[PDB]
């Protein structure tokens, strides 16, 4: 982890199963998506792309 | 006389049809209210509000027909 | 005689049909309005405006038929 | 009893129509309730509350239909 130009630290961090984010469901009720075709198929690819993005980062 | 024999049928139809109409109309209108609620709960007060607002306009003609049917079945007959 | 009662049978059929029509039509319309609202409650007033604009068009013919029910039951009589 | 045989057809028309209307209305509403539940089982009791809340409206006419049809079947006839 490139903390600062003078200090880097090895970290082992979990990416599956997905860490509990600092997020609250209360904000969600404002609106919802029109899922095309349906959410169960989208969520899969979202999680796969997300894990790929974190390995890249 | 012959009047007793037709009016109790005419009113019967005049109100069974309004029954069909109001029943199916409200079933359909409430189905979307339930699906919306299950989709986004806590909006339930607002959904219920504007549901009742709309529903009031669905009953108009069915209830008019019910009223006139009764006005016949007794006050005419 | 029949020249009285069959007028009531005609009134019954006309108003029953008009009732089923208006009720089910507005039920469908309102159902789609409801789910449209549920997906984003912050549009509600605009959707309601267009909802009324259309629900007017729905009623034009049924409200003719309903009135003709009265023209039959109280002018042809 | 030509007069009487038309009454036992009148009750039949009234309550047959009421049967179809109420049955299909409740079928639709309960179907939407069921899919809502299957989405969110831990909402099931609140959605049952709402299902019973609205279902009382689908019966508004079809019971009146029984209220008069059966009355005629057993107080007028």
């Amino acid at each position: 982890k490139f903390i600062n130009t003078m200090s880097q630290v090895p970290t082992i961090s979990q990416l599956l199963p997905l860490p509990a984010s600092d997020d609250d469901d209360l904000k969600h009720k404002s609106w919802d998506y029109l899922y095309e075709p349906d959410p169960k198929a989208l969520l899969d690819t979202l999680l796969r792309r997300y894990v790929e993005s974190q390995v890249y980062q | 006389n012959l009047n007793m024999d037709l009016l109790y049928m005419a009113a019967a139809v005049m109100m069974g049809l309004a029954a069909i109409g109001a029943a199916i109309g409200i079933g359909i209108l409430g189905g979307k209210f339930l699906e919306g609620a299950a989709r986004q709960p806590d909006l339930i007060p607002l959904l219920r509000t504007q549901f009742f607002i709309v529903m009031g306009l669905v009953d108009a003609i069915p209830m008019i027909a019910v009223g006139l049917g009764l006005y016949v079945m007794f006050a005419v007959a």
